[PDB]
Parts: structure tokens; sequence; C-alpha cells
């Protein structure tokens, strides 16, 4: 009961709130939260768009 | 064994 | 203004005409009810002033400081009620008389849109200030202290008053407004160099500079604590209010005409918190503090750039308060032990605790502590005189380490160490006393929430 | 003396000692040094280095491009 | 003993040995043990100054000036000897690092109109 | 951490001198007198009392250990600075 | 007023003893180390006349300033220590207790009724104890800070209170 | 934990265009913080009591036992987690001579064993009055003992007789 | 004998190391009993005051007072201008200025000369 | 949105879809079921509620708008009028030029941050912008001082068109 | 390392100027001088957002294991062959670098030797 109490009263509230603002008010304005750009691989497949990132070329075959 | 502990008043 | 002035007025007829012991409750309640009126003052424009009718106009550089007019004057009454209890009723009725006619002064002549009636309003503060200070101060220093306020202020304003007529008689107009409006450029000539120093003089021995600034110890030393409220807290800001307004007819005279005012500043900054490391009477350190922040605000103003203006703005509303707060604390010791010597009573916060909280508070504040207003107006001066020229970052680096020692001692002292073995008075804060530091404080950390309030019309 | 005298204080005399405090002692040290160990076992490229250092004076003047000393 | 009379406004006061109060008898029962001072008695002129938050006078092991000139010989011979690290630097046989594309011409913002001069490594 | 009685002080005073090749324990009293009744200088006395100093952690000013010239009068020294009453 | 011969030579000792089992740590060899240093204290005991007794104790003491151990070990509640006068924010004085709200009081009645007791004994005690020291005070004032003890049944010694009252040494 | 990063660091200042008297420094030091672990280790743990008789030793807290074992698992294992959990922020140094791989740990063993040496010296039947050196490195330099009352001093004395009087 | 210690202002010459506490004269004991007598006297005072039960207040200490008198009252009554004085005057109150003037106005000329022949890159200098 | 996204530019968002070469379970995407379940969602109802409330209550707030006015150059010396009005225009400009600033700033803020570790390449068009919008901004208003004006502003242009027109008569030869 | 002994308890002119080297073309006595090969495109290496000084000649492994590194997540120990390849070819980057420090040495001496052996006749 105490756990849980403190879960929700300074959690799950606080987070309530505070999810509520960024969502609702900060990004309703624009590069208030801007986010570093995920590193593209070759290979990688693009979710948005949905092309496939191409492959690099042939290694020049350095062998250890 | 308890003693009295001396402090300025807090009331105020 | 008519709806601030006319209030204010009231409050004599009603401080005469009240019963004898509904005295202090009648003027706290009705002057912070005017204090309340004058919050609307802040709603400014952005580019226009407040132009109500012919007489009166308001900007943001005068709106914050009408405020904190408006609401020194309940902590003032607060603060005297105690040291003035055995006093006939005709008395205190003059001492609130005095305090209301030093606030109606104060509020007409950040109001004022003529130059000369700027300088009546201004002069007339003198009256009741010396009126308080020689009558009802407690040592036989008051008269030599009166003395010293008096004619320095004087001997500083005679030629400012010369200087404006003479402006009047080739000008045309003393209105701010016009003045700005028809700004001509100050040649470089033994007669615009005069000019220029009657039109700065009264309010460079005001704030004061360094070097003009010996009343200030008297003066604020030997009034009354409300005196001493008044004096640390609105009657240093005219000198740099006044500064400010006039500075539009210098041009560019102010170049070249700011450099011995720039060293005695700046250098007296370093003079005068060095003082404080040695000062053996608490009033008198807290006296002498004044001095720096006021040099930091004349440098400010001298070098004439909006973050210049800005820092100085919110510097003196954030220097006010902290001051008044501080002297504040000094007289509830003082009014325990009856004496400002500082190491006479020690420990202090194993008896007082939560006037120590205070005194932790008010000393901080006095540190410049970021996000606090006192560091914000501190930091845009800083900043400004850095790019005036950046060799200006040693000696306010070494102003503001200063500066934080004797801040940081004065609380050690007085706060710190064994309590003193014979001094068996101390009773506990009265609620009067914690509200009284509460109403210091709380203000001060609010308006680091809307900060621009103080920033004045550059912002 | 009060409440709480679990471990009663000794005059001139080792400590009294409770079994879970040396167990403790006993297994965590154990675990730094298995750690070492099992580590050392996997990761000794961590200490030693992983490649050969190669040696620059043996090199030859044809694989570094030094010709005769009459070109 | 009065200080001297040369015109600095001493006046009358006692001019007393300028020994800091970490100096005093902490075994005493001073009237204020904390400024081991006694009520009444004289008060230094420089009380503020030698108080034990503040400048200590105390004698030390090793006398003033061998330890001015052991710290001040540390910290002078520690900076000749990094300026002498600096002309004399340390460092491994190896050429300097190279990266390809005209060594990152682009990436470290180079004009993308104006060609740069070719940076060419080799395999060696 | 425990209190201090009277009577552990005695007993932890006695000990030390118990422990002092100078002294008798078969003769050695609470009154005994460190010169007249055992015999001893100053000097022993100095180390008795630095004996004590180390005994309960923490030291005895000259002034006043000077005058301890008795077990007794030692105990009332540390039953005094320590606040034990018992 | 001034230290005897005696009693600087006892002080240097005790001193001596100090530094060298701050030098030495390990038992086995400060011991060692101080049976030499009392004999070397113990080889001039006996010296006829005190001019050369006090030229030796300036040398010794003119050898301990140069062997002294820089930072030699302090007891923790002494002067200099780790804990010295650590515990001075909680020595409130007892006339504090005047000043609490009679509500603060309520809770302790029995410690009240018995501080209104020592009260009254202080306040009876005070005129009689005041006289005794003028009657014990030679004329031109005190020439030692000692004080007498009560000499007749029924007096307390003079100038007891904040002596007898005076904070504990681990009071809150 | 400390192997992680500290023997990199050690690996890096090596291999480096690096000023070479703060190398020199940086490896002294490195001898001299095992020297003090040492210092440590040898006089609060090793040898006899040399505490008062009235022992209250007592360790057995779950406060304390369990705090401090929360950070020392942190000791053991942290520099393992954290370093194959973050990306490759730097180029590694794949390459260097083995007196060099091997420096930290050799100069680290060094102030050890020399350490342990003096420390283990101090158990002889020899006293002897300390040296200079001794005294620089007691009294920290004479730092505080110079820069603590001469520029306070000169401060503070100003500050009243120019400043003020 | 050792190394001698040297004494100075801030590290200052001990007890023990002291010639004048090992030749004491007849003279030098009744100094320190006199001494001795003035400091029991003032404690005895102390004390007295201290002690009493009908006492309220702080205990007024003219020692302080003086202190505090001399060191902001005194002061002007009893200055003289001597060349000490009006030496050490001209020298802290206007030394300082002056110095600090030629440092800053040079500053501030070469930084206008830069900005005459557009020398002195701001490029993004924009707030002032 | 309400913003603009013409003055207010973001590149097309590019994420790599989710390609796992492990089969131990992703911690983060539990971690974010749970925030969607415990978090995301209550948040997302309340703010239906409330603009629920908000939809049956519209109302409307307007843009100010100012006609333009001559400016300085217009006004014959000493018209205390046109001064007013030239003047009250030139303050609200520069007040306009200083939200302009401020936007192109932003854009440059936004750009270093989103472009990570290649910022110093990808963000050249913002530092240009940056860069002209600046040089303007600073030969509009800089050097004025705290008591500025549109005619210490229009001095200055002066000042320039003298030393520009000069400098190119003299370049000419 | 002995190099800085050579260099400055010696001769200086007989050592490699770490700063300055290479003084000597890199055709000089290197006929068929094959230019590095670059695998990692430079529009790989910033989609890869790799730091600057990553963006070496080895960079394409560091890009296979920053890859390999998030799809083995949360699996820190897997992705370790990918770990060892980039380490061994910034490895032969490193002995390229050695291999250039030693030709400027042998190159530097051997002008050394071809001044004084002109100027031992005249
Ligand atoms: C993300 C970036 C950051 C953004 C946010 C930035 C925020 C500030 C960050 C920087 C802060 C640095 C300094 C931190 C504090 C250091 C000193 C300290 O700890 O003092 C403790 C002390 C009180 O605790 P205590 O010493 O345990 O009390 C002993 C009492 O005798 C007995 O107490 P008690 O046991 O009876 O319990 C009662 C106690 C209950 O309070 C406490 O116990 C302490 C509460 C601390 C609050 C957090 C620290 C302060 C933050 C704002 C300042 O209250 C009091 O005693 C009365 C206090 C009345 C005034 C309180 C201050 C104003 C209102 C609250 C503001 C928040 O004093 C203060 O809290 C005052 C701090 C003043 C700092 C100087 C001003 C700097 C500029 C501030 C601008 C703030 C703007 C926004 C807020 C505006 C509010 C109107
Ligand atoms: C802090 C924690 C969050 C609080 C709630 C979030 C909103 C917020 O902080 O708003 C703060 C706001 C401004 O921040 P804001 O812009 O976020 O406000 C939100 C509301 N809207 C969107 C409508 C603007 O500021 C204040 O509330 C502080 C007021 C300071 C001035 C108070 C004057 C009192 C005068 C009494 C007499 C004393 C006068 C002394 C002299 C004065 C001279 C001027
Ligand atoms: C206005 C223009 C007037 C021009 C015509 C008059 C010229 C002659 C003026 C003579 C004044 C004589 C002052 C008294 C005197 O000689 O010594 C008094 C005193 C000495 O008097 P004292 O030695 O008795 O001082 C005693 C001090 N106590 C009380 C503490 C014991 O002079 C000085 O101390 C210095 C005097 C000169 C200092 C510089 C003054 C002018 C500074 C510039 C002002 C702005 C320009
Ligand atoms: C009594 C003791 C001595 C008091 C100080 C001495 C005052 C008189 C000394 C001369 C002052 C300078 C002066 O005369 O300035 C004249 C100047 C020009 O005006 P005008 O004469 O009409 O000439 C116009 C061009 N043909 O006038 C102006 O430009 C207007 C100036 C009006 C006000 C002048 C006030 C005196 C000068 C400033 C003094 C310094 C500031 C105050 C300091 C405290 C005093
Ligand atoms: C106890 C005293 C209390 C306070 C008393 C009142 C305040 C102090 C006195 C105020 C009056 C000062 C009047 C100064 C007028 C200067 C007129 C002048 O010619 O100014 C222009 C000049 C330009 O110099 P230039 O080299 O040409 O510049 C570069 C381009 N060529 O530039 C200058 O001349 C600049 C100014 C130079 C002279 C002053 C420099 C500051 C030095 C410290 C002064 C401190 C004040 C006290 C001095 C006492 C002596
Ligand atoms: C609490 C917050 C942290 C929770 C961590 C949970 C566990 C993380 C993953 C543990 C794991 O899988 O460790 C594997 C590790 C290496 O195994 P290995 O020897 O390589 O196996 C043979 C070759 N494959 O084998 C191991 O034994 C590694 C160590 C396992 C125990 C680690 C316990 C935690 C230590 C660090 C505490 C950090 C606290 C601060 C956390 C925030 C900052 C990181
Ligand atoms: C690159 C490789 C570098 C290799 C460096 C090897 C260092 C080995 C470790 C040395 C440890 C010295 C040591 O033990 O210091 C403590 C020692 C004893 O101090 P003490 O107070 O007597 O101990 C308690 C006695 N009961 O007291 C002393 O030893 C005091 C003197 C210490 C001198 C240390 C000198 C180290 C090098 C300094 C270089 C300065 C350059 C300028
Ligand atoms: C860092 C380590 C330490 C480094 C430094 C170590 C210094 C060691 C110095 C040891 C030798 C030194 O001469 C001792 C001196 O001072 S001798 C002075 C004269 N000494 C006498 O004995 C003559 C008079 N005699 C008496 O006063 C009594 O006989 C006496 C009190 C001794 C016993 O009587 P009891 O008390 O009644
Ligand atoms: C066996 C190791 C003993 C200590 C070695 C200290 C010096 C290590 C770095 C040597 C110089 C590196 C730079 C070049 O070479």
């Amino acid at each position: 009961y105490r756990h849980s109490i403190f879960a929700v009263t300074h959690v799950l509230i606080p987070v309530w709130i505070i999810h509520y603002y960024l969502k609702y008010h900060v990004t309703a304005k624009p590069y208030t939260v801007v986010e570093r750009k995920p590193r593209i691989f070759p290979g990688d497949t693009i979710l948005e768009t949905g092309e496939v990132i191409p492959l690099m070329k042939e290694f020049p075959d350095q062998h250890h | 064994k308890r003693l009295f502990i001396i402090k300025p008043s807090g009331f105020y | 203004m008519l709806k601030i002035i006319i209030p204010t007025t009231m409050l004599l007829p009603m401080t005469w005409m009240s019963k004898h012991n509904m005295i202090w409750i009648n003027a706290t309640v009705h002057s912070l009810l005017i204090s309340l009126i004058s919050l609307s003052l802040l709603n400014q424009l952005g580019e226009n002033s407040l132009n109500f009718s012919l007489t009166f106009f308001s900007d943001s550089l005068s709106a914050p400081l009408l405020v904190l007019t408006t609401w020194l004057l309940p902590l003032m009454l607060m603060a005297s009620q105690s040291h003035l209890s055995k006093e006939t009723t005709t008395r205190k009725k003059l001492y609130i008389t005095m305090l209301i006619l030093l606030q109606l002064f104060l509020i007409m002549t950040f109001t004022a849109t003529e130059l000369i009636l700027f300088y009546i309003l201004f002069e007339a503060t003198l009256v009741p200030t010396l009126i308080i200070i020689t009558r009802w101060g407690n040592q036989t220093e008051r008269l030599n202290a009166g003395l010293y306020f008096l004619f320095y202020t004087l001997a500083g304003s005679l030629p400012l008053l010369v200087a404006l007529v003479y402006i009047q008689n080739t000008t045309g107009s003393l209105n701010f407004l016009i003045i700005h409006y028809w700004s001509h450029p100050l040649s470089n000539s033994w007669s615009n160099i005069f000019m220029w120093l009657a039109c700065i003089m009264a309010f460079m021995v005001k704030m004061p500079l360094y070097g003009l600034h010996l009343w200030l110890p008297k003066a604020h030393v030997e009034a009354p604590i409300a005196g001493s409220m008044v004096l640390a807290a609105v009657l240093l800001k005219l000198g740099g209010y006044g500064m400010m307004r006039i500075t539009t007819i210098l041009n560019p005279l102010t170049n070249y005409m700011a450099y011995p005012f720039l060293m005695l500043s700046m250098w007296g900054m370093i003079m005068t918190s060095s003082i404080c490391l040695r000062q053996t009477d608490l009033k008198s350190l807290i006296a002498y503090s004044s001095v720096s922040h006021m040099a930091l605000v004349i440098v400010a103003i001298m070098i004439q750039t909006p973050w210049s203006f800005m820092g100085a703005t919110a510097l003196m509303i954030a220097h006010g308060l902290t001051s008044s707060m501080l002297f504040c604390l000094a007289n509830t010791n003082y009014e325990r032990v009856h004496s400002r010597t500082m190491i006479l009573a020690r420990g202090l916060q194993t008896l007082l605790p939560l006037m120590a909280t205070w005194w932790l508070m008010a000393s901080l504040t006095n540190l410049a502590l970021p996000p606090s207003i006192n560091l914000i107006g501190e930091l845009f001066i800083i900043t400004a005189s850095f790019s005036w020229s950046n060799i200006t970052i040693i000696l306010m680096g070494m102003n503001m380490m200063i500066t934080a020692l004797y801040s940081l001692y004065m609380l050690i002292t007085t706060q710190r160490g064994k309590y003193t073995h014979h001094i068996n008075n101390i009773k506990a804060s009265f609620t009067r006393e914690n509200a009284l530091m509460a109403l210091h404080i709380l203000p001060l950390l609010l308006l680091t929430l809307n900060p621009k309030m103080i920033l004045g019309p550059l912002y | 003396a009060g409440g709480g005298v679990h471990i009663e204080p000794r005059y001139r005399q080792f400590p009294q000692l409770t079994r879970s405090q040396l167990i403790q002692a006993e297994f965590f040290s154990a675990t730094m040094w298995f750690w070492i160990l099992w580590r050392f076992w996997h990761d000794s490229d961590a200490v030693l280095g992983h490649f050969p250092y190669p040696d620059p004076s043996q090199w030859t003047d044809e694989e570094l491009g030094i010709l005769p000393d009459d070109e | 003993e009065p200080y001297p009379d040369d015109g600095m406004g001493y006046g009358d006061y006692p001019k007393l040995p300028d020994r800091s109060q970490q100096e005093r008898d902490p075994w005493y029962d001073w009237d204020h043990p904390d400024l081991r001072l006694n009520w009444g008695e004289p008060i230094h002129w420089d009380l503020d100054m030698y108080i034990r938050n503040r400048v200590d006078t105390s004698p030390t092991p090793v006398s003033w000036n061998t330890m001015c000139k052991h710290l001040s010989g540390f910290v002078a011979f520690m900076l000749f000897m990094f300026w002498v690290g600096e002309i004399y630097p340390s460092y491994q046989p190896v050429g300097p690092k190279q990266y390809p594309y005209n060594d990152l011409y682009l990436e470290r913002g180079g004009d993308p109109t104006k060609e740069p001069e070719p940076v060419v490594h080799y395999e060696i | 951490a425990p209190p201090l009685t009277l009577e552990a002080i005695k007993d932890r005073v006695l000990y030390v001198l118990k422990l002092y090749d100078k002294i008798d324990p078969e003769k050695l009293s609470v009154n005994s007198h460190f010169m007249k009744d055992l015999g001893l200088d100053s000097l022993d006395q100095v180390e008795i009392i630095m004996a004590m100093e180390d005994e309960f952690g923490f030291e005895i000013p000259d002034i006043d250990a000077e005058k301890l010239m008795c077990p007794q009068e030692i105990v009332d020294y540390i039953a005094d600075k320590k606040d034990v009453y018992e | 007023a001034y230290l005897t011969h005696q009693q600087k030579v006892l002080r240097l000792y005790k001193r001596a003893l100090r530094h060298l089992e701050s030098w030495c740590v390990h038992r086995d060899k400060y011991r060692y180390f101080a049976c030499l240093m009392r004999a070397r204290f113990d080889e001039h005991k006996n010296e006829k006349d005190m001019v050369k007794a006090t030229q030796l104790l300036r040398q010794a003491e003119e050898e301990f300033w140069y062997g002294q151990h820089p930072q030699p070990y302090i007891f923790p509640e002494s002067p200099g220590g780790t804990s010295y006068e650590r515990y001075e924010c909680y020595k409130v004085p007892e006339w504090c207790l005047d000043d609490w709200h009679p509500s603060e009081k309520a809770m302790y009645p029995d410690y009240f009724a018995k501080r209104e007791q020592w009260k009254r004994l202080r306040r009876e005690s005070w005129e009689r104890e005041v006289k005794q020291l003028q009657e014990e005070t030679p004329p031109g004032g005190p020439r030692t800070e000692a004080l007498p003890p009560a000499r007749k049944e029924g007096d307390l010694p003079p100038l007891w209170w904040h002596i007898v009252t005076r904070p504990r040494e681990r009071p809150m | 934990t400390g192997f992680y990063s500290k023997d990199l660091i050690i690996e890096a200042v090596n291999m480096s265009y690096t000023n070479a008297w703060a190398l020199l420094m940086t490896l002294i030091a490195t001898s001299l913080t095992a020297a003090y672990s040492t210092r440590i280790i040898f006089f609060a743990f090793l040898g006899k009591p040399r505490f008062p008789p009235l022992v209250l030793i007592n360790e057995n807290n779950p406060l304390l036992i369990n705090s401090i074992k929360r950070l020392l698992i942190g000791s053991i294992f942290a520099g393992f987690i954290i370093s194959n959990n973050i990306p490759p922020m730097t180029v590694p140094n794949t390459t260097m001579p083995l007196y060099m791989k091997m420096t930290a740990l050799i100069v680290t063993i060094m102030g050890f064993m020399l350490a342990l040496e003096l420390n283990n010296t101090t158990y002889y039947l020899k006293f002897k009055y300390p040296s200079q050196t001794y005294k620089f490195s007691n009294m920290l330099g004479y730092y505080p003992s110079i820069m603590h009352r001469l520029p306070t001093y000169h401060n503070l004395s100003m500050s009243q007789k120019s400043a003020s009087s | 004998s050792f190394p001698k210690y040297k004494p100075s202002r801030l590290a200052t010459l001990p007890a023990t190391l002291d010639p004048a506490e090992y030749d004491i004269s007849p003279e030098t004991r009744k100094a320190q009993a006199e001494r001795l007598a003035i400091r029991s006297r003032l404690k005895r005072e102390y004390l007295l005051q201290y002690n009493d039960p009908n006492r309220l207040g702080v205990i007024e200490d003219p020692a302080l007072i003086r202190w505090t008198y001399a060191r902001s009252a005194n002061i002007y009554p009893n200055f003289r201008p001597t060349p000490k004085t009006s030496l050490l005057g001209a020298l802290f109150g206007i030394g300082p200025l002056f110095f600090w003037y030629y440092v800053f106005k040079t500053d501030r000329d070469k930084k206008e000369k830069l900005i005459q022949e557009g020398k002195l890159d701001q490029t993004f200098n924009i707030s002032y | 949105d309400s913003w603009d996204k013409d003055v207010y530019p973001e590149p097309p968002r590019r994420t790599p879809a989710p390609a796992p070469q492990t089969s131990l379970p992703n911690p983060v995407t539990y971690l974010t079921k749970i925030f969607d379940l415990l978090v995301d969602r209550p948040v997302t109802l309340a703010r239906e509620f409330i603009e629920q409330q908000h939809a049956k209550n519209r109302y409307y707030y307007y843009h100010r708008e100012f006609r333009r006015v001559p400016d300085i150059t217009e006004c014959e010396e000493k018209d205390i009028l046109c001064m007013f009005e030239a003047e009250m225009q030139w303050r609200r400009d520069y007040k306009v030029d200083q939200e302009i600033v401020n936007i192109i700033q932003e854009r440059l803020k936004a750009c270093q941050q989103r472009e990570g570790e290649s910022y110093r390449q990808n963000c050249a068009k913002e530092l240009e912008q940056f860069t002209q919008v600046s040089k303007a901004f600073q030969d509009r208003y800089s050097d004025l001082g705290a008591h500025y004006s549109a005619r210490k502003c229009l001095a200055k242009q002066k000042q320039r068109m003298l030393a520009e027109r000069k400098a190119a008569k003299e370049a000419a030869a | 390392g002995a190099h800085l002994a050579r260099r400055y308890l010696g001769d200086a002119s007989k050592e490699p100027d770490p700063l300055r080297m290479p003084t000597f073309p890199p055709d000089y006595g290197f006929p068929e001088r094959k230019e590095r090969e670059m695998v990692a495109t430079q529009q790989e290496m910033n989609d890869a957002q790799l730091m600057l000084q990553q963006r070496d000649y080895c960079a394409h492994y560091l890009i296979q294991l920053l890859k390999c590194k998030r799809d083995s997540f949360p699996n820190f120990l897997a992705c370790k062959h990918e770990q060892h390849d980039w380490d061994y070819c910034e490895h032969l980057d490193y002995v390229k670098r050695m291999k250039e420090f030693e030709r400027e040495r042998r190159l530097l001496q051997r002008k050394k030797r071809r001044e004084q052996r002109e100027a031992e006749m005249a």
C-alpha cells in the first residue's frame, strides 16, 4: 500500500502532468523538443518512405 | 534514560 | 496617476482622524491597498509610454520603481511601530505623515513629465527624510548625518537647477518627450562640458558616486529603521532614474565625460566592498554595500547600452528590496541588544532559527546568486561592460568575489559560532518581524518568474 | 545500555562477530577474484595487447621506397 | 604602549602584540570561549582580522622564509619543466594520421563550390 | 554508544594503575596518594595522566592534570568532564 | 601568574612524549623510545644549580621544535581535533526555557517544577555569597581567579550558577 | 571498474603528442596513488590495534552493509557494463609497444612495493627526525601556510588601513 | 644544535623558543603578578554581573565600546596631514584611478582604431 | 499544427525500421508498451475531454493590423506629430526585425542539435542565413545606444551610404 | 622511445619531424605508388553520423560495428567479431603510419648521405 501510493502520487501523477505538458503544450511550438536524428546504416529500411539503404561496396578483404 | 533537551522556543 | 496620488494623499486625513490605537492598522491596510493599485502601472507598451496627462506619464523604467515605493510604505509601518510604541499619539501621527509625504513626493517624482517638476519633487523628498533622520534617530550623530545628507544633496542639486533652466531657455522645453524627440548632439566645448557636469553631478551624489558617498554611511546608519529602509531602497534610485532620463541630451559628450566617473565607480566598488570586510558596525556594513551595487548601476548608465540599462534597472529594483531586508534584519537584533556592533551578539542561529533562515536568504540575494534578479542585473551590466572593454572583467570579478566574502562573513559572524554567554534577552522572533522578512523576500523571488517587469523600457 | 544491544561491547578484547558479515565479506572478495580470473581468461588482450608491435628496422628498402644512394 | 603618533588617527589606543586569536590559550576559561577573549580586557586594534576564521599568525614547524623558498622553488621548477617538455615533447614514431576526401574537406565545412586542392594518400 | 557510570570510571582508573609496575596492586587504593602513599614522583604522575588519557580517549590539560594526586581525584575529574552523575 | 621550572619540565616531557608517539605509531616502538626519552629526562633529574638546568630546558625546547611532528596526533574533542567544538550548535543556554510558550512548558511539568526549585535556590543564595566574596577578597581586589568554597552550613560556593548549570557535553 | 577508464587514459597519454613533463608527472602520480592506497590499508587494517581499549567495533547494520554492498557491486562490474554498452566515441589504440601497454600496471606495482617497503620499516626499532621532503609533502607544500596568511593579511590590512581609515 | 627557526610576522616565535622565558628577573615576576591581579579583578567584576539572578540584558563591556569608538570616531580627531599620510593618500586614492584610466583608455583607443579600419570582426555581435 | 512549415522547416524525418539480430527481448519496447498503457492513454483521454469542452465554447482573437505611416525620412525637421508616428512605426519594425533574427537563430540551433555529428557540413544553409540576417540587423541597429531612435538609425544609414558612395567613386577612379 | 633520444640528444636532422613529415615526394623511390582506397562513401559516413575523427580509412568497419551493436541490443556481448575487424583495420593503419615514419627517416639519412658524399669530393 505504501509503495503503490508513493508510486502513483510521486511517479504516475507527475509523469501524467509532464507527458500532457510536452504532448499538448511544449510540442505545440516549433523547435521546442528537437531530437537528434537516428544514425542510418547501409542496408537499413526507412520506416517513413519504405526505401532500403544500399549496402556498402565490397570490402577490400583484409584477412586477419 | 531520557533527558530534557534545552532548545529555544519553537512555538512562535 | 491621480487614482494613485489621491489615495496616498487621503492617508494623511485618515491617519490624523483615526483612533490612537488604530493608527498602524489603518495606515498599513490602506497603504497595502494603494500598492495593489500601483501594480496596474506594470501594463506597459512595447514602443510608447503611458502618457496619462500633460503632467504625469509612466513607462517601464518608472513603473517598477513606483511599485517598490508603494510596497515599501507598509513595510516601513511594520518596522517603525515597535521602536515608536512609547511615543505620543500626535508624534506617531507626525511620523506617519512624514512617511506618507515621502511616498507622495516619490510617486510624483517618478511620473513627472517635465524636468523641472521632477527636480522640485526630487528635492521635496529631502524635507521629510531629513525630518525623520534628525528627529527620530537614536544617536547624537543623527544631526551631523542630517547635515551631511542635506548639504551633499543640495551642493549637487543647485547646479542642476541652473542647467535645467538654461536648457529650457535655449531649447524651449523641459518636457521629457519633447527632449527625446528634439534631441540635439552635444558639441565638444567647455560650455557643454560644464552643462554635462551640472546635469550629471546631482544624480552622481545621490546614488552615490564613490568619493561623494561619505554622507551615506552617516545617514543610513543614524536614521531610524524606516528612514534607512527608504534611503537605501528608493532614494538612491532617484539618481539612477534621473541619470537615465537626462542622458538623452548629453550625447555624444557622455562618451568621454564618463571616463572619470567610470574609473571612480569601477575602483570604488572594489574599495567599498573591501571596506565591508572590516566594518565593525552591522548597519554600517549594510550601508557600505549599497555603494558597490550603486557603482555598478553608475557604470551601466554611463556606458549607455540597452543591456547596460536593462541590468541597471533590474539591479536598482533588486538592491532596493535586498538592502531594506538587510536593514530590517539588523534592526531586529538592535532592538534586542540595543547596539549595532556586529560581534556583540554571535551564534544567533541556535536562538532564532527562522530569523537565521531569513538572514541566509538576504545574504544569498546580496551575493547575487542565480537566478535572482540581483544576479540578472549584475550579469547584464557585466556583459555590457565586457563589450565596452574586456579588461572590465578583472575588476567586476574581483568585486563579486569580495561581495561574496563580506556577505557570507556577516552571515557567519552574526548567525554562526557560539552564542554570547551574558546576553540573556534574545526573545523569540515576533510574528511581525517574521512577516516583515517574508514580505521582503517573497516578491523578490517571484520577480524571477517575470523578470521583464523590472528590465526597464529597453527590454 | 539501551535498545539494540546485539553486539555487546568488550573491554581490551577482540570484538564479537556475526556469521553474516564474515560470509558476505568472504563471498564478495571471492567474487572480485573470480571476476578478475574469468575476465583475464576471456580478455587477455585487454592486458597484453591484441596485435604484434611491428619492428621498423626489419622493413626492406624496397618495401619502404628507399632507393640505393645512386638514383 | 600607544601606536606612534604619525597622523594616522590611532590616538592613545594601546598597540598590543600582533598575535592572532588562534595563538591564545585554548585550555583557559575565557569569558568568550570562541573568540578567546576576556571581558573588560583591551581588544587588539586588529581583532576582526585576527579572529580564528581569518588571518593566522601561529608559529609553524618550518620557518616562514624556508617555506616560501621551498614552495616557490617547487612552483618555478614545475613551470620551467613544463616549458621544457613543451619544447621537448613526447610522441610516437608515426607519420600523420590520414583521412580521405581531401582530409574531409566538406565534412569539416569546406565551401562546396570551391574545389579543394587534392590531398592524396598512398598505399606505402 | 554506552553511557559512563561512576563505577566504570573507578574500575578502569584502578585497572590502568594495577598495570603500572611502580605501583603495588595489593597496596593500591582509590585514596592512595601517588607521591606519598605510593612513593612516586611527578614524572610517574605525568605518565599516569597520559595513561588515563589514552584509556579514556580524551585529553586532561596540564593545569588540571598536575593536581590529580590520587586515583579518586582522577575519577572525579573524568566524571565532571563526562557529565556522569550516577 | 607564571609557571615554575618543574611545571615547564613536566609540560615538555608530556609534549615530547606525545610527538614521539605520533612519530612511532606502533606501541612496542613507542614503548622503547619512550623509555629512552624518560632516561634522557632522568639524566639531569638532580641538577645542583638552576642556571644550567634552565639551559638544558632551552636546548631541549630547541630540539623539540626542530624534531616535532608536523601533524601530531590530536584527540578528536581536544583543541585542533577533527571533532573539536563540533557540539556548540546544540548548547542552548538555560535561560531560553523562560521564553518558551506556556504550551511548550506544560509538556514538562515535573522538569519545570524542579527548575523553579533550582531558581529559588539561586535567588535565595545569591546575597550571602556576594557577601562572602566581599568578606574574603582583600583590599585592592582579587589577586587570583580562584574562588572560595562555602564555609558555613547552608551556604553555596559563590558564583556557582553558571558552572553547575552549564550545558552538557552532548546536550542535543 | 577503474581499469576500463584509467588504464585507457594512461595508454592514450603515453601514445599522444604530449608535454613530456606532464607525461612523466602523471606516471609518477600513478605510482603514488598505489602508494597512498597502501598507506590506508597498512595503517587502518593491518598490524595491531592502536585504538582505545573500549572496543565498540560494530559494522553489523543493514543500512551500512547494504549501501556499501551496492557500491561494491558497482566497483566490481560497472566498468565492464558501461564500456560494452556505450558506442565507440573515439578511435582505439590498437598497436603500442609492450612496455607501453603495461606501463600503468608496472608503475602501480612499483608504487605498491615501494610503499610496502617503507611502511614495513616503521616496525624497526629506529627513530630519525624527518627530512625536508617529508615536511614539504606532509605540510602540503606549504601552500596553505603561505597563501592563506599572506594574501588574506594584505587584503584585510589594506581594507582597513587604506580603504576605510 | 639544530637548524634555527626564524620567526616572521605571519609565523611568529613560539613561547618555548623565546629567550625571555628563560631569563626571568624578580621584577618580571612582579610584573606577571600584577598582570594576574588585573586579570583577576576584571574576571571578578564580570562574573559578579554574569551570575546575578536579577540581571537581564547584556553586560556592557567598556573594552568593546572603546574598540569600536577608536576604529570609527576617534580617527579623524587624531589624524594629521604629514608626509606619510599625504604620500599614502595620493598613492592609494589617486594612483589606482589613473592607472585604470590609462589601461582602459589604451584598450578602447586600440579597439576604436581597429573598428575604424574594420580590422575587428563583429560577425555575430548584435547584442550590446 | 499551428506553426507554418515554411517559416519553421524540418527535413523529412527518416527512421530505420527495426532489424533485430538477437533473440533476447528488447526491454525498451515493453517499457514503451507500459508507458502507452499507464501514461499515454489516460493523458490522451484527458485531452479529448478538455478539447471537447473547448470545442463547445469556441471563440476567437485576431492579429492586430497596423497600416503604414510615413517614416522619419518624410518628417519635416521638428514636425512632432509626424516624428511621433514615424518613431512608433520604426520601433515596431525594430521589434519585428528582432523576431525575424530570433526565428533564424531558432532554425540554426535546431539544425545543430538535429544533425548530430554531421552538423558542421549539414547546417551550412542555416549558418549562412544567420550570417546574412545578423549582418543586416547589425547594420540597421548596432551602436545606436540605449537612447536609440529612427533619427539616429537614419543618420547611421546615411553615414554608411556616404561611405559606400565614396568608396564606389574612388574604386571607379 | 628511442626516436625521442635520437632526435633530442643527437642529430635531429637525421630524425623525422612529426609536425612536418613527410617532406619527401610520395613517388620518390616508390614507382607504381598506389593511392589508398575508400570503401565508405561520404554520405554513408554522414548518415551513420560517424564522429569526424572517426571518418578515417577504416570507417566501414566502424559502420558495420555500429549497425551490429544496434541490432544486437540488449545482447551487449554479441557483435565481437565486428569490433575485432575494426580494431585490426586500425592496427594496419597504424602500421602504415609507422612505415611512413620509417621511410621518412631512411630517406632523411640517405639525403644527408648523398649530400655528404657529394661534398666529400668537392
